RNA sequence: UACCCGCAGAAGAAGCACCGGCUAACUCCGUGCCAGCAGCCGCGGUAAUACGGAGGGUGCAAGCGUUAAUCGGAAUUACUGGGCGUAAAGCGCACGCAGGCGGUUUGUUAAGUCAGAUGUGAAAUCCCCGGGCUCAACCUGGGAACUGCAUCUGAUACUGG
RNA sequence: UUAGCUAGUAGGUGGGGUAACGGCUCACCUAGGCGACGAUCCCUAGCUGGUCUGAGAGGAUGACCAGCCACACUGGAACU
């Protein structure tokens, strides 16, 4: 229930950064970034109103490495709730674990965040846990156990969290790695990529 | 104060016993219209001195007969 | 007639009991008669466990109820703790 | 022949403003005058002149604005083959309550926002939009 | 800034002695993102000629609408030969809820978040004269305050 | 369309049927082969249709397109249908 | 049993469907109205993006497809929310009962109608706010709601009497 | 393209009967009763909370949970 394939092909074809790796080697240098892969994959079509929706909504999942059904559930979750449902949606996305241990740059990426996940080594509140995908609540911890505090690839992931822009809604921590969900982000303070009014109306046929 | 109806005699013509039929005044739960809905009546008259065509006040009461379990209590304008 | 008993409402191995008044002729899925209260056996801490109307079932002992032998033991070790 | 005075009326204000005429006339009913003394105090005529003896006569004054009308729509929602009871809680907004809609509850003929304010509800008479 | 779409692709077609002379049209519309909104429908002998034709008649003879903040300020409806189409306000962050024409119209007229409904005939053509008709006789509250001689507050 | 029309007469809304009647509302259904054959399709395409008589479980007697390219059916066979014409 | 530590290696663990337009995603080669394909329009009659194979790509995922089955889209029975000059549709007209419908004005009545209040509308479910299971599914607290009906107190503009 | 239906039927009086009221049953009177607001007849069907869809209106639907009902080889009957 993963994906497990070429990462940077999946940024071929979308044509935009998707961060999937570590930055280190300069990523044009890894791959043609405006060539879709493949054969046909030079000729830019003049692609239909369709297409970009969907691809608007293939690049959020893949941004978060979420299947459809799961991303489906936070779109209900979304709907369920008040005002605009993007933001909503997007604090969805924020209020994921796997995604604020990338965002406190504890992993280099998303997946290598999601692997300490899996492999347990987190405490949220002192407490292990151990879903990738659970939500966030405000005004909470999240440290590293000491049993993989010693893992190299944590603290050369700091580094890269240095060359990132730091977020703003995250008191992290250094020198006992943790951090502290100080409140939900805006829209304004993610990407502006990413159209609110698109992928409600992708979900809204 | 008693759980009183009126409406309209239709027959006298057996013994101790008359037919009235009341008019209940409801909407259609679709189309909205308010229709005139007929409740026909088998009530117990004493004396079989009630006029046909004719406005009584009725009570339910205690089973009388097979198809009677009404029985009335007065009469409004009795005359043709 | 009338009873008090436990009724299993919740999950395989983690049981729930709604401690309604009920009939002792009737079921756990069917008829009760009034909802009384709940209970938890695997009521953790920081929240209640056992909150019952411990007033209403005097209304009912009042008509002569019958009381089960949880429901027995649970409303006096309330009153052995409140 | 003669099945309403209102959706005559209403009907005599909707073909006036069209025709762009400045005083429609007809019959009056105090039925007719007690929708007449809202619009007027709503703001969607100017003068209404009830007159006649044997058989009063109420003539109107419509209002005109920038050339054109005020009197954007006009309608009739208890017609009378089909009757229109509302409560309080289901009074419409008309043109999102930028338009108003006239009822007419147990006390008297008012507005809905009035209505709502007065907490009851009743017979919609029409939409003025 | 006056964002410009495309809405058809056509190829309608003359008959003479010699035989049909294929011609493409093509609908357009731009806007500014404001309540000024305006369409175009050209026609020549080629697809990327007759839509700049259908662009230079948008450029011209606009419209101005009157918008709430991101959205209408209250439902109505829109006719133009046979194409009854209603639309409708609807709560901020929502999207335009549209399809055919209407999608690309009302995002070029600038709302955002709107709730709409074509009946009878789904011609591109007609189902877009009847969106604007329904977006130009759309009024302000300011307006009919001063239509009916009242404030706001004197209407709520 | 008037209301008292309306009130004398409900709006029959159209009953629809099913154009797989011999299955009666199954999925699939288990059949015996009768013959087994070839057709001529209508005009514009130009084949010949592998195509079996099929005896249903419930005694009816149709014909079911054999889809693929070969096939190695026999009659008095037991073959099981999922509907579906063939234009 | 829940949960807790050791152990060992990237280890033991991914597949279906699709690419003519509809609808996201194409080349090559076989094939020659044959073999076939096919939800629809429709493709194959030697150069097929629609057949078959390959490559590549798209969609999903421990599932993916097809069939069945219901609503939606369908305003395509149009209460909300349709039409009848010629696209289906006004009886060949007239009469007329039941029927439905009703000018104006005053009282009366309070039936309808509206308002208020009681009773009931079981629980569950759904909604809202919470809580609990590492989350989620799930469980569960409180609330609202259950659009009603009965009764009582009004109200009098309209519709009735 | 189901229009007439009903003789304990419908009512009464009296007697009997049942925990209870009542053609419940019987006797004797009366000729009534019902139906075009669909009686009658035919076809299909356990019913509701609910479930599914729908923006709603509605539509369909009644496995699982409930509330009720009915049945227990078939047809019968009482017993306790
Ligand atoms: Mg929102």
């Amino acid at each position: 229930a993963r994906y497990l394939g070429p990462k940077l092909k999946l940024s071929r074809r979308e044509g935009t950064d998707l961060f999937l790796k570590s930055g280190v080697r300069a990523i044009d240098t890894k791959c043609k970034i405006e060539q879709a892969p493949g054969q046909h994959g030079a000729r830019k079509p003049r692609l239909s109103d369709y297409g970009v929706q969907l691809r608007e909504k293939q690049k959020v999942r893949r941004i978060y490495g979420v299947l459809e059904r799961q991303f489906r559930n936070y779109y209900k979750e979304a709907a369920r709730l008040k005002g605009n449902t993007g933001e909503n949606l997007l604090a969805l996305l924020e209020g994921r674990l796997d995604n604020v241990v990338y965002r406190m740059g504890f992993g280099a990426t998303r997946a290598e965040a999601r692997q300490l996940v899996s492999h347990k080594a987190i405490m949220v509140n002192g407490r292990v846990v151990n879903i990738a995908s659970y939500q966030v609540s405000p005004n909470d911890v999240v440290s590293i156990r000491e049993k993989a505090k010693k893992q190299s690839r944590v603290k050369a992931a700091l580094e890269l969290a240095e060359q990132r822009e730091k977020p703003t809604w995250l008191e992290v921590d250094a020198g006992k790695m943790e951090g502290t969900f100080k409140r939900k982000p805006e829209r304004s303070d993610l990407s502006a990529d990413i159209n609110e009014h698109l992928i409600v109306e992708l979900y809204s046929k | 104060k008693i759980r009183t109806l009126q409406g309209r005699v239709v027959s006298d013509k057996m013994e101790k016993s008359i037919v009235v039929a009341i008019e209940r005044f409801v909407k259609h739960p679709i189309y909205g219209k308010f229709i005139k809905r007929t409740t026909k009546l088998h009530v117990h008259d004493e004396n079989n001195e009630c006029g046909i065509g004719d406005v009584v006040e009725i009570r339910e009461c205690r089973p009388l007969s097979k198809t009677k379990s009404w029985t009335l209590v007065r009469v409004v304008e009795k005359a043709v | 007639m009338v009873t008090i008993r436990l009724a299993r409402h919740g999950a395989k191995k983690r049981p729930f009991y709604q401690v309604v008044v009920a009939d002792s002729r009737n079921a756990r899925n069917g008829r009760f008669i009034e909802r009384v209260g709940f209970f938890n056996p695997i009521a953790s801490e920081k929240e209640e466990g056992t909150r019952l109307d411990l007033d209403r079932i005097a209304h009912w002992v009042g008509q002569g109820a019958t009381i089960s032998d949880r429901v027995a033991a649970l409303i006096k070790e309330v009153n052995k703790a409140a | 022949s003669m099945q309403d005075p209102i959706a005559d009326m209403l009907t005599r204000i909707r073909n006036g403003q069209a025709a762009n005429k400045a005083a429609v006339t007809m019959p009056s009913s105090k039925l007719k005058v007690a929708i007449a003394n809202v619009l007027k105090e709503e703001g969607f005529i100017e003068d209404f002149k009830v007159e006649g003896d044997t058989k009063p006569e109420l003539e109107l004054t419509l209002k005109y604005f920038q050339g054109k009308a005020v009197v954007e729509s006009i309608q009739r929602v208890s017609r009378p083959g089909l009757r229109i009871y509302k409560r309080k809680d289901e009074l419409p907004k008309v043109m999102a309550g930028l338009g108003i809609a006239v009822v007419s509850t147990s006390k008297g003929v008012m507005t809905d926002r009035a209505a709502r304010q007065a907490g009851l509800g009743g017979e919609i008479i029409c939409y003025v939009a | 800034e006056l964002q410009e779409k495309l809405i058809a692709v056509n190829r309608v077609s003359k008959t003479v002695k010699g035989g049909r002379i294929f011609s493409f049209t093509a609908l357009t519309v731009v806007g500014d993102g404001n309540g000024r909104v305006g369409f175009g429908y050209g026609k020549a002998r080629e697809v990327p000629a007759a839509i700049q034709k259908a662009m230079e008649k948008a450029r011209r003879n606009m419209i101005n609408v009157a918008l709430n903040n991101g959205t209408l300020q209250h439902p109505v409806k829109g006719v133009h030969t046979g194409s009854r189409v209603f639309m409708q306000p609807a709560s901020e962050g929502t999207g335009i809820i549209a399809g055919g024409a209407m999608r690309a119209v009302l995002e070029v007229a600038g709302v955002h978040n709107v709730l709409a409904k074509a009946y009878g005939s789904t011609n591109p053509i007609n189902v877009v004269r009847a969106t604007i008709d329904g977006l130009e006789n759309m009024n302000s509250p300011e307006m009919v305050a001063a239509k009916r001689g009242k404030s706001v507050e004197e209407i709520l | 369309a008037t209301v008292n029309q309306l009130v004398r007469k409900p709006r029959a809304r159209k009953v629809a049927k099913s154009n797989v009647p011999a299955l009666e509302a199954c999925p699939q259904k288990r059949g015996v082969c009768t013959r087994v054959y070839t057709t001529t399709p209508k005009k514009p395409n130009s084949a010949l249709r592998k195509v079996c008589r099929v005896r249903l479980t419930n005694g009816f007697e149709v014909t079911s397109y054999i889809g693929g390219e070969g096939h190695n059916l026999q009659e008095h066979s037991v073959i099981l249908i999922r509907g579906g014409r063939v234009k």
